[PDB]
Parts: C-alpha cells; sequence; structure tokens
C-alpha cells in the first residue's frame, strides 16, 4: 500500500509537469509559426513594392531612349 | 496618442484639404493663428490625432502640402488659415504635371517625391504612436493622380504596417472638360486597389447632381462642390477626432468595413442636404441615394458593411430604434452572410450651424456603377488609342493601360460575385 | 492564506474591474485612499477580506489585482479617477496601440510585446501571498485584447503556475453594444484557446444584462456603467464566500466541485435576484421565497438560453443578507413542486445552498435599490450550449466566404486555426448533447 501511495503522487506530479511541458512547447511553436507567417507577408508586400520601383526605372529609361 | 499624418497633393487635393483643415479647426476651437479658444474639453481630448502642439500652446496641423506647381499652394498660404500650416511642410515643384498621370507618377513627380518623403519622415518620427496616413487628391488630374499614388507606394514601403486612407475625387464630364481624365482615373484606381486600406470615393458626378438638383444651384462652383466634400470629410473623421467607442481609429474602422482587401472603396453620405428635423427623417435621408457622395444607387446592389455617425443632442434610444428599423425593412440590401454589419456611432458635438447631422459610410457592391462609368469612358478612348502619346512619351507602354483596365474590370466582377453570393 | 489575484484585461475587463473594486471597497468599509478604520491589524492579517486585499504598513488595503490593456485611455481613467490611490502604479499596465478588434493582434503582434511585463507584475503579487488559491480573469470575448491577449495570458499562466485554478468572467457579445463585426471570430478563437486552461468560466451575455436593465430598472438605453454595476453585483455574490466568513458560508470551491462534472463542461449559468429600482423597492420587501422564485425565471439569467429545454447537472443557491435556512428550504420546496427542473439521471437533484449574512450594498448614484437579501443561482445546465450555437452560426456565415479573415492572416494566423477552433466548438456542442442523454 505504501508503494501504491508513492506511485499515485508521483503520477500526479508527472501529469502536472507534462501539462506544463506540452503547453510550453505548443505556445513556442505557435509564436514561431506566427512570427514566420507575418514576416513572410510583409516581405511579399515590400518585394511587390520594390518590383514597382524597378518598373519605374524601366519607364524613365525607356523615355530617355526615345529622346 | 494615435497620430494621423495628412497629405494633400495637386490642385484638387490642396483645395479640399485646405477646407477640411478650416472646418475641423473650427470644430476643435483653433483659430488661424493656431491658438485654442474653444469652450469644451471634448475639443482637445484627441486633438493630437491631427495637430502637433508647439510651445506657446500652438496647434499645428500634421499636414503636408504637395504640388508640381505653386499656384494652388500660394492661394492656400494666402487664404484663411494659411498661416496655421507649417511653412517647411509646403513642398512644390515648378514644371507642373499637365493633367498627365505619367508625368505625376514617373517623371516630374518622381523628381519631387524624395523631398516629400523627407517631410513625411520628419512628421512621423515625432509621433507617439503613428496610426497611418490620409491623402486628399483627385484621380482625374496629374499631380494628385500619378504622384499621389506614387507617394502612397513610397510611403507604404517605409510604413508597411500602417493604415493608408485616401479621399479620392472621381472625375466627371459634368465638372471637368479635360479629355484624358478616364485614363488618369483608371491608372490611379489600378494603384488604389493594391496600395490603400480604405478609400472614400468622392464622386464629382454626385457632387454636381446634389448641388444642381437638390441645392438648386444652376452653375455649381468648385466652392459649392468642396462644401459638400468638407462637410463629408468632417463627418467621416468625427470618430477619429472625438472620444468614442466605435471606429475610433483607422485600423478598427478598416477591420469593421473591409471584408476582402480589394473591396475598400466606400460610398460616403451626409444628411441633412437642403437648399438655402427628426431622427427618423435623418436616418431615412442618410440612406437615400440622393444623399450619397458617390453616383451609385445602393438599391442596385447590396451592403457588405456600413458605418453610421450621428452628431448632436438626440435620443440614443430613438437612434437605435431607427437604425434597426432601416435594416429590418431593407434586409434584402444587406448581405446575410455578414451578421450585424451596420455599426452606429453617436458624438455629442454637431457640425457648425447644424443642430444634428448624420454621416454615412457604406461598403456597397453598387459602387461598381462608379467603376463601370469610368471603364466605359476609358475604353471608348483606348480602343481608338486616343491621346496615348502623352503617356508613351514619358516612357509608358500600352501594356500598362491594358493591365490597369483589366484590374478595374476585375474589381467590378468581384463586387458582383459577392453581390450574388448567398448564405445557403 | 487563500489569496485570490484578479486580472482585468482590455476595456471590458478593466471597466468591470473598476465597478467590482469600488463595490468591494463599499462592502468592506475601505475608503478611496485604501484606509479601513474597522481593521485593527495594521500592515497585514488573516481576515476573510485579505483574500482580495493586501495591506501596507501605512494601513492601505490594496487590491490583489492587475489591470492590463494594450492602449492607455481606459486605464488612464483609473490612474486619475476616484480610486487612483487604491492601486500601486505598477498594477496598471498599458501599451500604446490596441489590438484593433483583432484576436491575432492581441495574442501575437501586439500582445507579445507586453506579456512578459504582465507576468512579472503578476509574479510580484503572487510573491506576497502565503497561500495563493488562484486567479480570476475578467475580459470580453469580442475585443482583440480581451480575446487574444487573455488567451495568451491564460496559456502563459498554466506554464508559470501549473494547475493553479483560473476562473473567468467573460463578456459574451451583444449587437446592441458590439463594436466589431468580427466579434464572433474572436469569441470562437479565444474560447478554443482558453478551454484547456480554464477551470470554470462565468459567461455574461451583454444582451441579457442589457435586457434586465431596460426591463427591471426601466433604463431606456443602458450604458456600460449601467451594465457594469449590475455585473459587479453578480461578481460580488459569487466572490462573497471568499471575502466574508460565517457559519452558513460555503466556499466557492465547494460549489465548484458540484458545478464541473467534466473538465470541458465548466460554464455555469448565473441568475441573480432581485434587480429592482429604488422607486419600486420602497413599497415592498422581497422575501426569500420571492427572490428564489425569480432565479428560475429565464428573464433573470446572465446568458440568454432556455434551461427548460436542457437538463440540469447542478443547482447552487448563493444567498446574502437576511436569510435563514428555514425560509430557504420552504422556498425550495415550493419551487420543486411547481417548476420544470429536470436533472440528468447520473446526478443527484438536491440544491446546494450557501448563506453569507453580510447584506448587499449599492454604489451611490446607482440604479439598483439597496435590498435586505439577494441571491445568485449558479446552475450547470446543458442549455448554456445555445449561447455557443448562436456564436458558431455567425462564425459559419462569415467564414464560409472567408470574410475579414485576411485581417488575421495578415497578422500571421492561418486558416487552420479557424477550422481547428470551430471544430473544437462543434465537439463542445457535441459534449453538451452527450452529457444530457440518459444512461443505459
Ligand atoms: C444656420 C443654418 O441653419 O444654415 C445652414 C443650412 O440651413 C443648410 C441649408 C446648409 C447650407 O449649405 C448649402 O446650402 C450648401 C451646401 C453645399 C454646397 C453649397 C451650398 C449652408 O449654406 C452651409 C452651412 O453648412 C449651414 C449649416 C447652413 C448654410 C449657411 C445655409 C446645408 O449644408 C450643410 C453642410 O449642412 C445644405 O444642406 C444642409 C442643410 C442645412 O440646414
Ligand atoms: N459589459 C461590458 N461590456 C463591454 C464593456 N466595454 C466593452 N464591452 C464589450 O466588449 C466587446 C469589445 O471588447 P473590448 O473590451 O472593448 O476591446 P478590448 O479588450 O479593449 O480589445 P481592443 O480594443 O480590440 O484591443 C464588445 O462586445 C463590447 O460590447 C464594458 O465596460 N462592460
Ligand atoms: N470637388 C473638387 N474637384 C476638383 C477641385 N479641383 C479640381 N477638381 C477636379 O480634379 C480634376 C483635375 O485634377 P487636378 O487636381 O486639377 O490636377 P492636378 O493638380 O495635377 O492633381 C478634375 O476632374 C476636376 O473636376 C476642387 O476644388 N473640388
Ligand atoms: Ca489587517
Ligand atoms: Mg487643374
Ligand atoms: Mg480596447
Amino acid at each position: 500500500k505504501r508503494e501504491h501511495e508513492r506511485e499515485v503522487i508521483q503520477k500526479a506530479i508527472e501529469e502536472n509537469n507534462n501539462f506544463i511541458k506540452m503547453a510550453k512547447e505548443k505556445l513556442a511553436q505557435k509564436m514561431e509559426s506566427n512570427k514566420e507567417n507575418r514576416e513572410a507577408h510583409l516581405a511579399a508586400m515590400l518585394e511587390r513594392l520594390q518590383e514597382k520601383d524597378k518598373h519605374a526605372e524601366e519607364v524613365r529609361k525607356n523615355k530617355e531612349l526615345k529622346e | 496618442m494615435r497620430e494621423i499624418v495628412h497629405i494633400q497633393a495637386g490642385q484638387c487635393g490642396n483645395q479640399i484639404g485646405a477646407k477640411f483643415w478650416e472646418v475641423i479647426s473650427d470644430e476643435h476651437g483653433i483659430d488661424p493663428t493656431g491658438s485654442y479658444h474653444g469652450d469644451s474639453d471634448l475639443q482637445l481630448e484627441r486633438i493630437n490625432v491631427y495637430y502637433n502642439e508647439a510651445t506657446g500652446n500652438k496647434y499645428v496641423p500634421r499636414a503636408i502640402l504637395v504640388d508640381l506647381e505653386p499656384g494652388t499652394m500660394d492661394s492656400v498660404r494666402s487664404g484663411p488659415f494659411g498661416q496655421i500650416f507649417r511653412p517647411d511642410n509646403f513642398v512644390f515643384g515648378q514644371s507642373g504635371a499637365g493633367n498627365n498621370w505619367a508625368k505625376g507618377h514617373y517623371t516630374e513627380g518622381a523628381e519631387l517625391v524624395d523631398s516629400v518623403l523627407d517631410v513625411v519622415r520628419k512628421e512621423s518620427e515625432s509621433c507617439d504612436c503613428l496610426q497611418g496616413f490620409q491623402l486628399t487628391h483627385s484621380l482625374g488630374g496629374g499631380t494628385g493622380s500619378g504622384m499621389g499614388t506614387l507617394l502612397i507606394s513610397k510611403i507604404r514601403e517605409e510604413y508597411p504596417d500602417r493604415i493608408m486612407n485616401t479621399f479620392s475625387v472621381m472625375p466627371s464630364p459634368k465638372v471637368s472638360d479635360t479629355v484624358v481624365e478616364p485614363y488618369n482615373a483608371t491608372l490611379s484606381v489600378h494603384q488604389l486597389v493594391e496600395n490603400t486600406d480604405e478609400t472614400y470615393c468622392i464622386d464629382n458626378e454626385a457632387l454636381y447632381d446634389i448641388c444642381f438638383r437638390t441645392l438648386k444651384l444652376t452653375t455649381p462652383t468648385y466652392g459649392d462642390l468642396n462644401h459638400l466634400v468638407s462637410a463629408t470629410m468632417s463627418g467621416v473623421t468625427t470618430c477619429l477626432r472625438f472620444p468614442g467607442q466605435l471606429n475610433a481609429d483607422l485600423r478598427k474602422l478598416a477591420v469593421n468595413m473591409v471584408p476582402f482587401p480589394r473591396l475598400h472603396f466606400f460610398m460616403p453620405g451626409f444628411a441633412p442636404l437642403t437648399s438655402r428635423l427628426t431622427v427618423p427623417e435623418l436616418t431615412q435621408q442618410m440612406f437615400d441615394s440622393k444623399n450619397m457622395m458617390a453616383a451609385c444607387d445602393p438599391r442596385h446592389g447590396r451592403y457588405l458593411t456600413v458605418a453610421a455617425i450621428f452628431r448632436g443632442r438626440m435620443s440614443m434610444k430613438e437612434v437605435d430604434e431607427q437604425m434597426l428599423n432601416v435594416q429590418n425593412k431593407n434586409s434584402s440590401y444587406f448581405v446575410e452572410w455578414i451578421p450585424n454589419n451596420v455599426k452606429t456611432a453617436v458624438c455629442d458635438i454637431p457640425p457648425r450651424g447644424l443642430k444634428m447631422s448624420a454621416t454615412f459610410i457604406g461598403n456597397s457592391t453598387a459602387i461598381q456603377e462608379l467603376f463601370k462609368r469610368i471603364s466605359e469612358q476609358f475604353t471608348a478612348m483606348f480602343r481608338r488609342k486616343a491621346f496615348l502619346h502623352w503617356y508613351t512619351g514619358e516612357g509608358m507602354d500600352e501594356m500598362e493601360f491594358t493591365e490597369a483596365e483589366s484590374n478595374m474590370n476585375d474589381l467590378v466582377s468581384e463586387y458582383q460575385q459577392y453581390q450574388d453570393a448567398t448564405a445557403d | 492564506m487563500r489569496e485570490c489575484i484578479s486580472i482585468h484585461v482590455g476595456q471590458a475587463g478593466v471597466q468591470i474591474g473598476n465597478a467590482c473594486w469600488e463595490l468591494y471597497c463599499l462592502e468592506h468599509g475601505i475608503q478611496p485612499d485604501g484606509q479601513m478604520p474597522s481593521d485593527k491589524t495594521i500592515g497585514g492579517g488573516d481576515d476573510s477580506f485579505n483574500t482580495f486585499f493586501s495591506e501596507t504598513g501605512a494601513g492601505k488595503h490594496v487590491p490583489r489585482a492587475v489591470f492590463v490593456d494594450l492602449e492607455p485611455t481606459v486605464i488612464d481613467e483609473v490612474r486619475t479617477g476616484t480610486y487612483r490611490q487604491l492601486f500601486h502604479p505598477e498594477q496598471l499596465i498599458t501599451g500604446k496601440e490596441d489590438a484593433a478588434n483583432n484576436y491575432a493582434r492581441g495574442h501575437y503582434t501586439i500582445g507579445k510585446e507586453i506579456i512578459d511585463l504582465v507576468l512579472d507584475r503578476i509574479r510580484k503579487l503572487a510573491d506576497q501571498c502565503t497561500g495563493l488559491q488562484g486567479f480570476l480573469v475578467f475580459h470580453s470575448f469580442g475585443g482583440g485584447t480581451g480575446s487574444g491577449f487573455t488567451s495568451l495570458l491564460m496559456e502563459r499562466l498554466s506554464v508559470d503556475y501549473g494547475k493553479k485554478s483560473k476562473l473567468e468572467f467573460s463578456i459574451y457579445p451583444a449587437p446592441q453594444v458590439s463594436t466589431a463585426v468580427v466579434e464572433p471570430y474572436n469569441s470562437i478563437l479565444t474560447t478554443h484557446t482558453t478551454l484547456e486552461h480554464s477551470d470554470c468560466a462565468f459567461m455574461v451575455d451583454n444582451e441579457a444584462i442589457y435586457d434586465i436593465c431596460r426591463r427591471n430598472l426601466d433604463i431606456e438605453r443602458p450604458t456600460y456603467t449601467n451594465l457594469n454595476r449590475l455585473i459587479s453585483q453578480i461578481v460580488s455574490s459569487i466572490t462573497a464566500s471568499l471575502r466574508f466568513d460565517g457559519a452558513l458560508n460555503v466556499d466557492l470551491t465547494e460549489f465548484q466541485t458540484n458545478l464541473v462534472p467534466y473538465p470541458r463542461i465548466h460554464f455555469p449559468l448565473a441568475t441573480y435576484a432581485p434587480v429592482i429600482s429604488a422607486e419600486k423597492a420602497y413599497h415592498e420587501q422581497l422575501s426569500v421565497a420571492e427572490i428564489t422564485n425569480a432565479c428560475f425565471e429565464p428573464a433573470n439569467q446572465m446568458v440568454k438560453c432556455d434551461p427548460r429545454h436542457g437538463k440540469y447537472m447542478a443547482c447552487c443557491l448563493l444567498y446574502r443578507g437576511d436569510v435563514v435556512p428555514k425560509d430557504v428550504n420552504a422556498a425550495i420546496a415550493t419551487i420543486k413542486t411547481k417548476r420544470s427542473i429536470q436533472f440528468v439521471d447520473w446526478c443527484p437533484t438536491g440544491f446546494k445552498v450557501g448563506i453569507n449574512y453580510q447584506p448587499p450594498t449599492v454604489v451611490p448614484g446607482g440604479d439598483l435599490a439597496k435590498v435586505q437579501r439577494a441571491v445568485c443561482m449558479l446552475s450547470n445546465t446543458t442549455a448554456i450550449a445555445e449561447a455557443w450555437a448562436r456564436l458558431d452560426h455567425k462564425f459559419d456565415l462569415m467564414y464560409a466566404k472567408r470574410a475579414f479573415v485576411h485581417w488575421y492572416v495578415g497578422e500571421g494566423m492561418e486558416e487552420g486555426e479557424f477550422s481547428e477552433a470551430r471544430e473544437d466548438m462543434a465537439a463542445l456542442e457535441k459534449d453538451y448533447e452527450e452529457v444530457g442523454v440518459d444512461s443505459v
């Protein structure tokens, strides 16, 4: 009976620590995935805007060739 | 504090911009010298949204004045409230744009854009927590159209997580004689669909019709049209400038109004409108086609989202009852797959001279009538390739016109797709 | 010992917190400067009110509370208001830019910038506790901070405090006072994310409170102040067992034992009586039988639903004021013979009763009459799932077209989070169906 008593309370400690552990990893995974997704969206936005700058270079260069 | 940086570009942009600052300065108790002489602490509570405060207790509009010719801005500096603007915030060229979107966007505008960005950067660096930007301009000209949209893209590169808001004046043959305006407008709409978060469609066709048919003005002047614009801009910015719960900043307004990122073109409205009043009458008027600043009949489409702002001393119970009344009796015109899509704000401070007023901001699929009108005028000239040499002469290509047209045509079909969508 | 830490998140959580702490001060005799002349033990103590108030050597009784918001204007009113001396400035935490009614901004983009500071300030309160019992978290479902930052905070609290109990007071959205079209999204997202981290959540339907104010107090257009003063009376009834002690007092954790049969089934339905104006209460004292009867009127529920169309798994009666068991038992007998109270077959049908003898109080300038006795009923009924069904239906209408979803994806979220959250709500609705089915 003493050994069963030891096993119950160690099981309670084990399940609590695993709950904390799972919650910690899940949150770290979500934060990392969210950080990557948002940065990728900003990068795609700037890349499109830089592509417009590039097109504006061609237009001014294409005018200079006409003259 | 949540600061907004204001930019006005070109003739139309600086004209309606100057009136906007005149109108809200009176509402906030600020005289042309920048001193406060009002009588309500509500006027100063959120004053920093639009005004910087310099020592001497002076309030300076957080405003930047841009043009490729000094004519309009000289008149602004000389007109009423001309001394309230920061002198270093006047940025002007000399060559002009000549109603040419290509000159504003790629040529003379690009030569001046970096000096404008220096002023924008300076105003933004001095912000506690910048909200974003509002631009006033026309789409029919050259400096407000091409350089205005160029400024939007360049600002978005440096402030990609800030809200970009425009008050964009749509051209109309009833008001302007210039022939190439459907070109400049279509090229500009091509930019606004991609690079702004919310655009108020100020339609010169609607402003004329209101002045002529409603206000009984035989020959409306730009002063007459701009009176509607300034009254409208006052109303649509009330929630940003006074304490309130609903749509109190640019981002919350966008989250409430824009269900799909390209469909961010709003139909503004105002009541009362009468030539030189109860809550039910005020509510019925603001939803009337005659009171829209865009020449679209909302009964020809469906509402995605609506913002309504009531101003003045009135019963909030009656406002709530009448706003519910309008939605229940016109349920066919509100999409059912966006529940509770109409939001109502109430501000105690009425505009100058009115005991009470209502301002309407609609995201309706009937805005396609505006874009169909512009596309109609665009394609009538582009099939003949009329006046294309003004634009190819600056280096552009016929492909850029083709892409702009198809993007605006795509926008129309997208409004139609969501107009036809059902819940089941 | 047995300390409770309150955390008020976003505008709704902060303004309800203002109302609750003002009411607590009145109930205990604490002045706006924190002094409490009736407290003879200076600088500390073990009294029942010390579960919610710490004490300084200068005699100030300081709420065990943290206020957090992502913009400053709401908490700034606390900093300069009537009870500004009650709180240490470090208890009031603000950012500069709010979550813009966007769960993603409250949980990620903006919330991640302040979460560590908030936890540090909570740790400072916990360090003053000799036997911390748990947290009470006040927040809206609909706001970006109330939804997104609360979920982030609840997740972090499970890590830092383990299984230490966390209870919610959650403001369920109503169209009459809603401020965002996307509030059904934020509600389902935060309910999914918080579900495993909350031990018990008291939902407050703003429409139910709005209706009660209009009907019972004859307020034509109730304000947040109207709603929050009523909400604070219900909160006070629920927490009174922790702040006062008496012979007939029953601790909230003992009601909790009966109220939560399965971890996910942890949403009690609260009903409160009497809600009556001074002009109406002046004539007539309302008896124990009368206020108890009112508990089973659906019009007095804090969440709109029909318990008559569900099954009971627990019924608790929390009385305060001039109430004795004799009158409670007589009133309960009358109701059991004349009311539709069907329990599931796996649960006993007795009502659990507690009595706090300290009479209820009201705030000056308020709408509620000061009464001699009041009661809050806490029941676990499967009918509360109707509130989820109404939210899930508005979610489904908008999500089928992906309306507004780009605002969330733009802040780093994925559509998979919406579907995972919605599936959890579907499973939750399924759970509430299953627990009501008869055994075999
Ligand atoms: C003091 C007073 O009642 O006079 C009021 C009015 O009567 C009132 C006719 C307004 C007047 O406005 C034009 O007639 C006009 C509007 C746009 C272009 C050209 C003319 C007014 O001139 C302007 C001023 O803004 C007020 C408010 C009043 C005067 C000067 C006439 C009006 O404009 C606005 C913005 O509200 C037009 O419909 C509303 C109804 C108004 O009731
Ligand atoms: N009962 C009650 N409800 C409130 C109160 N304040 C806001 N609400 C409700 O809360 C929801 C909006 O959430 P808020 O708390 O205002 O938003 P927030 O938590 O500050 O989040 P953000 O402002 O988006 O960063 C709506 O359903 C409102 O009706 C209040 O003081 N009392
Ligand atoms: N409503 C209004 N429209 C204007 C005003 N000034 C110009 N416009 C319109 O703007 C278009 C011309 O663009 P404009 O601003 O003058 O050219 P820009 O200076 O190169 O940007 C035409 O369609 C005009 O009808 C004004 O003060 N009010
Ligand atoms: Ca003491
Ligand atoms: Mg011109
Ligand atoms: Mg907020």
